[PDB]
């Protein structure tokens, strides 16, 4: 099976550097041209680098040219992207993708990796504040999760038990930090009678809050 | 450079329905046009290359057409698992611009939102802040408006909204709206309302509390 596995993403400050790597297997890597494509938070796609089979020729759009360098290791079968002078607008999911061999030739990306996340920001890791949302035959409850960085909270209700009537609202960036919320709906007969808890986890700050609704 | 645009931005269709979406280029691109499919949470996948050629192992329910500036992706009979964002790419000459995508979603019956309002929590208030939250849950179709009032006058300042993607089990949409204020200003007014305007009623659905 063809596999492409990207790594080397992270969170950096404006002006910082990263080196992405994409390990390839299950095909003759040195035969194929390879690309890096990014997906920004607005869900738009942009080709950021292409390199030929042998590694001697590259192309970059003007958005990244002079800041990003692609290279490849045709022994161990690895594609690289050295990123420097990073800017907040470089925040994106970065994918490695293989260029199809077509005759006549078209640029077409036939295999893509899972991507690696890059965030460029002046923020530091910051734990969320977590606030319960309670009313004071069905009842809706929630948790407001406010002011955290980077954008990577998970919220579950009674440890995944309540699953099917949960809504998780996508995080918003405001003032350099993220905010999200989550709701659950349960029968009025089960609350306050049986306990409802929202468990909020934010790995970067080592924060787990199991908040009981009252 | 060549600019691309996709229409519509989002389309709802029934399972079994023939669907067509379109991509337009700023100049003739001579069939040098790729389509990708990106399912929620997953990497893009190649669907069509050279405007009309189906990628290996994709279903033949997909087809491409066009030439010149205008291109179409057709799905002969929509399946549930075709919900995705579809992107076109110009590959005539660099930069190889992507269109901004078309989201394909599923049709279902109309539903009015379930609206719930929440005062600031004691925990927040012990901190000096005051966030009032409104959820507008399980509605269809996706278009909706929310308006906050403080003692009957509209407030726009310090309102933030978030919208879910279509629910994978019931096909509804939901929205969360938060009005943030200082504890000091929250204390200057008694009545807090969120009003939801949606196609299912000519009147708004209005939920309220008094501090």
């Amino acid at each position: 099976e063809v596999q492409l596995v990207e790594s080397g993403g992270g969170v950096v400050q404006p002006g910082g550097s990263l080196k992405l790597s994409c390990a390839a297997s299950g095909f003759t890597f040195s035969t194929y041209d390879m690309s890096w494509v990014r997906q920004t938070p607005d869900k738009r796609l942009e080709l950021v680098a292409t390199i030929n089979s042998n590694g001697g020729s590259t192309y970059y759009p003007d958005s990244v040219k002079g800041r990003f360098t692609s290279s490849r290791d045709n022994a161990k079968n690895i594609l690289y992207l050295q990123m420097s002078s990073l800017k907040s607008e470089d925040t994106a999911m970065y994918y490695c993708a293989r260029e199809a061999l077509l005759r006549p030739p078209y640029y077409a990306l036939d295999y893509w990796g899972q991507g690696t996340s890059v965030t460029v920001s002046s923020a530091k890791t910051t734990p969320p504040s977590v606030y319960p949302l309670a009313p004071g035959s069905s009842v809706t409850l929630g948790c407001l999760v406010k002011g955290y960085f980077p954008e990577s909270v998970t919220v579950t209700w009674n440890s995944g038990s309540l699953s099917s009537s949960v809504h998780t609202f996508p995080a918003l960036l405001q003032s350099g930090l993220y905010t999200m919320s989550s709701s659950v709906t349960v029968p009025s007969s089960t609350w306050p009678s049986q306990t409802v808890t929202c468990s909020v986890a934010h790995p970067a700050s080592s924060t787990t809050v199991d908040k009981k609704l009252e | 450079d060549i600019q691309m645009t996709q229409s519509p931005a989002s389309l709802s269709a029934s399972v079994g329905e023939t669907v067509t979406i379109t991509c337009g280029a700023s100049e003739n691109i001579y069939g040098a046009l790729t389509w990708y499919q990106r399912k929620q949470g997953k990497s893009p996948q190649l669907l069509i290359y050279g405007a009309i050629n189906l990628a290996d192992d994709k279903s033949s329910r997909f087809s491409g057409s066009g030439s010149g500036r205008q291109y179409s992706l057709k799905i002969s009979s929509l399946h549930p698992d075709d919900v995705a964002t579809y992107y076109c790419q110009n590959v005539l000459s660099t930069p190889f611009t992507f269109g901004s995508g078309t989201k394909l979603e599923i049709k279902r019956a109309d539903a009015a939102p379930t609206v719930s309002i929440f005062p600031p929590s004691s925990e927040q208030l012990t901190s000096g802040g005051a966030s009032v939250v409104c959820f507008l849950n399980n509605f269809y179709p996706k278009d909706i408006n929310v308006k906050w009032k403080i003692d009957g006058s509209e407030r726009q300042n310090g309102v933030l909204n978030s919208w879910t993607d279509q629910d994978s089990k019931d096909s509804t949409y939901s929205m969360s709206s938060t009005l943030t204020l200082t504890k000091d200003e929250y204390e200057r007014h008694n009545s807090y309302t969120c009003e939801a305007t949606h196609k299912t009623s000519t009147s708004p659905i209005v939920k309220s509390f008094n501090r």
